[PDB]
């Protein structure tokens, strides 16, 4: 099987950390005893020294390869990187062949200790431009209600975190949803039918749906104060209703891995939320879900509770056997061992954090999508920017009826403009594929003149001039 | 003109490895981790 091009590059590099000679070393200069030996990239002591709170899963893959492959014979190639299962094997390899009549300890799911995950799949989410997500908050500034979107992007290496993958996003697509002041809830059938055609155009453009965003602002008084502070240390970090939508999105998009026995493991999916800081701004934060316990129990046992920090655990009806969930908390006198014989266990423990950021404006490798970021989006029907062909006379117009190719190609690289053109499918699919590849790639000057000489682009500007 | 001989016996250990109270993890989430060089994080304003 074949993995991603980014995932195979992190596997080949060892990522060792070099050290220097010290006063504690008693050996010679041409050697190393223990104090200047090469440090492994999975040691968590070096991680918390530089305030890195997770061990960068590609290095966690290396720390399990040392346990799988040894100096001894072995002759196995097991590679035990699989999803730990809480479901019940029906055959059970014993005399209690039905679960209605019989269950023993080798098939019973053990009591969940609630230990936090030490490794994250995505180590650092990054963005492309501050003007891209400024249009997303501007949707709230016009209708006053919450929004929703899906992030399309790619992946590359990250040199800050040892053996880490960074998440790059390029554009944000919004599905048609019904907004509300308190929260939001849309139909999953019309979104999945709409997201199927966007994945078609994302393949030729080199994009993949790897993220989503949802807003939560609660403006205070619209004067000096920006927003309220809903999510803090004493309150919930992520609501339990949005854990369900984050869990189903990770199971729909698996990550291919040759080390896993099933063929897919350790999904690379980000969930970002606009919530605001403690003091005064609308700074965002992102956390992703845990694979070890939460990713498998969401198929059978997650039920909604009235508290945003916790989630209710329901009962067993003849196939849905669940084990007891335990966690430690302080009582009125001291700190005690596991107490939970009670439902509504918290879900903030099962989240691992990420580091969001925006790159510097002075230099970058590329940006690939900065045309205007002011074009009316596809499914923004709550706002007034959902126009017909009247907008195409205002937006591009083949500027001033005779456009220069340095000023014409800079507008054609928009994500939602190219996704609006092919829906009319005036051009051929072969000429459309070279149209979107010219706008997204470099050395575009020889191929842009091929587009203007084609009869399909001439019919597009002729059918636009007669219409309003 | 005689002797006294007696042996001994030991029990080594058991462990549980229980840690990570919930109040330490809630303080563990709300912090920062550092950002390379020019990876500003931004502010924003609106809703006049
Ligand atoms: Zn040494
Ligand atoms: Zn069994």
């Amino acid at each position: 099987i074949k993995e991603l091009a980014v995932d195979e590059e992190l596997e080949k590099e060892d990522g060792l950390i070099p050290r220097q000679k010290s006063k504690l070393c008693k050996h010679g200069d041409r050697g190393m005893c223990e104090y200047c030996s090469p440090l492994p990239p999975w040691d968590k002591e070096y991680h918390e020294k530089n305030k890195i709170k997770h061990i960068s899963f590609h290095s966690y893959l290396k720390k399990l390869n040392e346990n799988a492959n040894k100096k001894e014979n072995g002759s196995s190639y097991i590679s035990p990187l699989s999803e730990p299962d809480f479901r019940i094997n029906k055959r059970c390899h014993n005399g209690h062949e039905p679960w209605p009549r019989g269950i023993c300890s080798k098939c019973q799911p053990s009591a969940i200790t609630l230990q936090q995950q030490e490794f994250r799949m995505v180590d650092h989410v990054e963005f492309q431009k501050s003007e891209i997500i400024n249009e997303f908050i501007q949707a709230w500034r016009y209708t006053g209600m919450q929004r929703f979107g899906y992030m399309y992007g790619s992946y590359s290496k990250y040199d800050n975190t040892p053996l880490g993958i960074k998440a790059v996003v390029e554009a944000i697509y919004e599905p048609p949803q019904h907004d509300e002041q308190d929260g939001l809830t849309m139909d999953v059938e019309q979104v999945k039918n709409e997201m199927l055609q966007i994945d078609r155009q994302a393949q030729e453009m080199g994009l993949s749906r790897i993220g989503l965003i949802f807003t939560d602002l609660s403006d205070a008084g619209a004067g000096d104060g920006s927003v309220f502070c809903k999510r803090h240390k004493d309150s919930f970090f992520l609501s339990s209703l949005e854990v369900i939508m984050a869990a189903r999105h990770q199971t729909r998009h698996p990550n291919v891995s040759k080390y896993s026995e099933q063929g897919f493991f350790s999904s690379k999916f980000v969930t970002c939320v606009i919530s605001g800081n403690l003091e005064g701004e609308i700074d965002i934060s992102s956390y992703q879900v845990s694979t070890e316990a939460e990713a498998l129990v969401t198929a059978d046992m997650i039920s909604g509770s009235t508290f945003p920090s916790m989630a209710y655990i329901n009962d067993t009806t003849d196939e849905r056997y669940v084990p007891e969930i335990f966690y430690m908390k302080s009582n009125e006198y001291g700190i005690t061992v596991k107490e939970n014989a009670k439902p509504a266990f918290p879900v903030d423990y099962l989240l691992v954090t990420l580091t969001h950021g925006f790159p510097n404006t002075d230099t970058e490798t590329n940006s690939k999508f900065v045309s205007s970021t002011g074009f009316p989006w596809s499914n923004r029907q709550a706002m007034g920017q959902s126009q017909d062909y009247q907008e195409l006379k205002k937006y591009l117009f083949n500027v001033a009826s005779s456009g220069d190719f340095n000023l014409l190609h800079e507008k054609i690289s928009n994500f939602h403009l190219l996704l609006y053109i092919n829906s009319l499918q005036i051009l051929s699919p072969d000429e459309w594929k070279l149209l979107i590849e010219s706008a997204v790639k470099n050395e575009w000057e020889e191929s842009l003149l091929k587009l203007v000489s084609s009869a399909g682009w001439q019919t597009l500007v002729m059918i636009l001039q007669e219409s309003g | 003109q005689i002797f006294v001989k007696t042996l001994t016996g030991k029990t080594i250990t058991l462990e549980v490895e229980s840690s990570d109270t919930i109040d330490n993890v809630k303080s563990k989430i709300q912090d920062k981790e550092g950002i390379p060089p020019d990876q500003q994080r931004l502010i924003f304003a609106g809703k006049q």
